[PDB]
């Protein structure tokens, strides 16, 4: 408990990743598909950090799979929050549930780990309704489609982004 | 894009028209301690809260909890805004007309749904197999049902309700599964009793023949691996946690078997339309995924009808969502459109339209 | 500038808040005549007094002796007055609630302390690793903690004590110098053999194998000179001290090692969290910093998790000061401002305030 | 002159058939090295030997090391040859008839007893205490039954068990202790700790009030020697460790209190019995023999049942050894004589004779 606090525009971005509006396809195709969140210059709020980000629109077109372009975006000597909307199929359904992904990476600077540790269960509080997440220490930990598939649904997962494991 | 909900008594199905599969599928509990937790959320934190069933037999009795649960489907699980889509309802058989009138009311003046619609959840499992007339074995988490339809219509006095089902078998293998050693007891530890259940479980044809059968060798014999890595062996259970449908004894309950609840109920129609009920019975819901189920059903109902009688149970292999997935169906016709409740004629009739509107 | 006072069992590390390392590690003694000494003062005397530890387990015992620690700490070590700073304070695992107040008490009567803060131990040093769930073992001077931890909360009915840590390994270095004619008996040569310890001390993979190794040649001597001139050179002494932490019956002790001790600690949670539990442990405290101690923890946890688990053992360069590290790096920032505990604060509640402020 | 063998979860209870106490009373467990030793011999050796228990939870799940308990029991402790006298078993509640088979085989063909029988733990108790009907709450070593029985037949389908008993309460105490400064955490130690629980502890009747009294004087404190001539005191642990009992929270347990388990499976019998089972609730069992424990159970009860319900809790004195006592009571009357499982009759029916001759 750091008491850094979340920044509002962190709360209005996951508040419209949420919740889904009816909107035009054109409004479709700039929802977010996944985004990062980074400490503030003074370390006192989580904000948004600017351009890394996945919009609805870039799959298919300029991004072949959304995992591993995601997972590229995750710096490797930093800490980093991190929300995915995965789109996965299981045995009896299709799901698209949001995955609040934790990246702490050993390499990062003792700093860096240390409040973003210790200020993750203030964030998660905030951003009600997620049941997801993934908390990874290394670039092993997060780069596999199967690891995320097993924190989805475990074994029950047969697909994930439209392609099977 | 409408909402198809299917509030069941222990798991609630939800999703939008015109998909194959629900999108959400979770309990339907509402978590305190011992401040409020909905659907998965409730199971996450294990033995800190107390856990309570709003729709525990298929009927609501807390509507406080039903308008959490539904809050959580739409906004949490479905993702959507109510006020944007019309929902579409599937409701117990014998439901009074009181808890209609409240589901209506609840719609349109909690959540503003544009359009909203009630359906029977026995009827859809009917329509969905391509009947009209016959008798759905419903049996879910909570309750069982044998519902006789005639013409889409249910029978409300031939009506029988089993307080016996898959959440009743549950804690039976809890149970059983201590005669070997094993101890599962926590809250936690349900959860994996009921993934062994839906995986081991199977109905045997003769009974006190499987049971020699497993007592002589090791053939019918599972292994299952717990979530941290222990893997632990299930017999002679796999087929007497299921036979508790048909021997209700087996739990100290006084009650007929499933078998006789269905023959039952067709007895207490009338005798023009018992040969049709007999050759169309069919089965729904999550307790009749069992594998032999459909052929145990069989010689059992045919021990109780005359000889004369052709028996015929219906097990599709769709059948374990065959109430969502009806829905489903029908919510996305275009034709459909004119059947559901305005928000506008809810202004006028009041919450007494459904009545008229869904009967 | 807020002061950041890890009291651990054997060695009291103090420092500033924003500081990478602690500025004071001194050993957490009181020394009276056999009128009183505290930290490297008692220690300079040798064998004239008597040492007492007040915090021998973890837990303060003697709250008298503790005062003139901290009196030692604050004036004598930082050099810096009580008054002018906050302090933030640290608690070993499974520490009763009436200890928690009397830190309180002392800290805002005795020290005048303007700001007062209680943090555990072992959830600094998993914060530290970039962990909110995960089993830490902390092997300190004089005790050896497993504390489980689960979203930053320790689960204290899984939290393990073993009275077995590098204090009870310098006084069997010593028992087992003496086989190779060397004399070590007083409190000086004591912090010699310490010292010994700590540089060519390391854990063997094998143990077994090690020792025919080490019967075989001369490759595992390291020829150590002592303060005066005789130049010892340990052998198989090197891997047979830290053996004692995997196998406790070397010193007479029917307690369970630490790779057993930690999984019987992840044995004790739920069945749910075990999995994250097995590659989540991260080493702690002094005593763990022997070279190959991650390894043969790995193997040794691995022989008794089922296969199918993946474990995992996080061994952190600076886990030996990670306790303080992190209290440091928590003190000195902007937003924990807000969660000190006031005088103002205590003047009302009174010392219970820190069961709500510090949980 | 017919032996009566009472097969405890931690403790083996054995005598002579007409005796007022048990010969023999020597803890059930097996121990081998980390070759075979029984009974006190396994805690003579203390930590050289890794204990196991085959009843622990009063149901046998390792019959190769009950054979050599019952070996241990007939020869070292009773020191008669079991050819030449009928043996009485007891067994526990929900006993599964595969288990009741394997006694039968044991000691007709192991040891050759001329005749044998089986008893249930809970029915002797009742009986013993001049009852038919009631509901026993039988709290042992390592498991705790709430058995209702009606006219002398336990109902199966009401009895609930918990693991929660004496052997958990002894940890607990053992965890709670080391917060005054004690340590005990070796096996001879534990033994130690037992003592200490069977002597001073006592149930709170208002847990809360009584904390507060402890927290303000020194009149809830008792001194207590240890073998080696020490001496401690212990304070507010008094009441803490039997709370575990009604409170199973201190422990981590999700699951209910005995008070709420007692209640619960009252609730769980027919509507028309539950008035007979609320007046006549009679405790046995070790761990029910603390101070108070009637009192507290009177309340806890009451505040559960409906207020025109009249809740009576029995505790007779010689409620420790009620199950052997009834037992050998019953085997040392002229007219049992006849109701011996006789080796023709089993050389003829073979094991199964057992569920006809003992129900
Ligand atoms: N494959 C399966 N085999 C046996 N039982 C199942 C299977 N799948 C689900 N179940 C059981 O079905 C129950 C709920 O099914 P469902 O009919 O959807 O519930 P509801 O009562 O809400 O309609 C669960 O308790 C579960 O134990
Ligand atoms: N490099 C090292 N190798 C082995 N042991 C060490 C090393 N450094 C310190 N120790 C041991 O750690 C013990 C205390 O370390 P520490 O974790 O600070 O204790 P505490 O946590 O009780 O204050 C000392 O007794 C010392 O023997
Ligand atoms: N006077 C007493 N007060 C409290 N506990 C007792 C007393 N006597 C025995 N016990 C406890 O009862 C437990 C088991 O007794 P018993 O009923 O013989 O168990 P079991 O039925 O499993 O043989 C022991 O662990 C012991 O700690
Ligand atoms: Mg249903
Ligand atoms: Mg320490
Ligand atoms: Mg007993």
């Amino acid at each position: 408990a750091s008491g850094v606090a979340v920044s509002d525009g962190v709360i209005k971005v996951f508040n419209d990743m949420k919740v889904r509006k009816s909107s035009t396809p054109e409004e479709v195709k700039k929802r977010k598909k996944a985004v990062l969140f980074c400490l503030s210059e003074d370390k006192k709020n989580i904000i948004l950090e600017e351009g890394k980000e996945i919009l609805v629109g870039d799959v298919g077109q300029t991004v072949d799979d959304p995992y591993a372009t995601f997972v590229k975006m995750l710096p490797d000597k930093d800490c980093r929050y991190a929300l995915y909307d995965a789109t996965y199929e299981t045995k009896e359904s299709k799901k698209e549930d949001l995955v609040f992904i934790f990246w702490a990476p050993e390499s990062a600077p003792l700093k860096s780990k240390m409040i973003y540790a210790s200020s993750k269960d203030a964030i998660k509080k905030k951003l009600t309704g997620i049941k997801h997440e993934l908390q990874a220490n290394c670039y092993e930990e997060v780069k596999d489609r199967c690891t995320l598939a097993e924190k989805l649904g475990g074994s029950a997962v047969i697909s994930l982004e439209g392609k099977p494991l | 894009a409408a909402l198809v909900v299917d509030n069941g008594s222990g798991m609630c199905k939800a999703g939008f028209a015109g998909d194959d599969a629900p999108r959400a599928v979770f309990p339907s509990i509402v978590g305190r301690p011992r401040d409020s937790y909905v659907g998965d959320e409730a199971q996450s934190k294990r033995g800190i809260l107390t856990l309570k069933y709003p729709i525990e037999h298929g009927i609501v009795t807390n509507w406080d909890d039903m308008e959490k649960i539904w809050h959580h489907t739409f906004y949490n699980e479905l993702r959507v805004a109510p006020e944007e889509h019309p929902v579409l309802l599937t409701e117990a058989p014998l439901n009074p007309k009181a808890n209609r009138e409240k589901m209506t009311q609840i719609m349109f003046e909690t959540f503003n749904t544009p359009a909203m619609y009630v359906a029977i959840q026995a009827v859809l499992s009917l329509y969905a197999s391509g009947r009209t007339t016959g008798i759905v074995m419903d049996s879910g988490d909570g309750v069982t049902h044998t519902v006789p339809i005639y013409e889409g219509y249910a029978l409300p006095h031939a009506i029988l309700r089993l307080d016996l089902a898959g959440r009743d078998l549950t804690d039976y293998l809890m149970k059983i599964l201590t005669e070997r050693g094993y101890s599962f007891t926590t809250t936690a530890e349900r959860e994996i009793v009921r993934d062994i259940k839906e995986k081991l479980c199977y109905v045997a044809l003769d009974f006190e023949q499987e049971m020699a059968t497993a007592a002589s060798s090791s053939s019918l014999e599972k292994s299952y691996e717990l979530p941290d890595g222990q893997v632990i062996t299930i017999g002679n259970e796999r087929f007497r946690c299921p036979e508790a449908l048909f021997q209700p004894s087996f739990l100290g309950m006084e009650s007929a078997g499933i078998h006789e609840t269905t023959f039952n109920s067709i007895m207490k129609c009338d005798v023009d339309i018992r040969k049709d009920l007999y050759a169309n019975t069919v089965l729904s819901g999550g307790t009749t995924m069992y594998p032999g189920i459909a052929d145990r059903m069989q010689k059992e109902i045919t021990a109780l009808a005359p000889s004369t009688m052709k028996i015929k149970i219906i097990a599709p292999p769709e059948r374990k969502y065959s109430v969502w997935i009806g829905g489903s169906i029908l919510a996305s016709l275009s034709t459909f459109q004119q059947m559901w409740i305005s928000k506008q004629e809810y202004d006028e009739s009041g919450p007494s339209i459904v009545h008229r509107k869904c009967f």
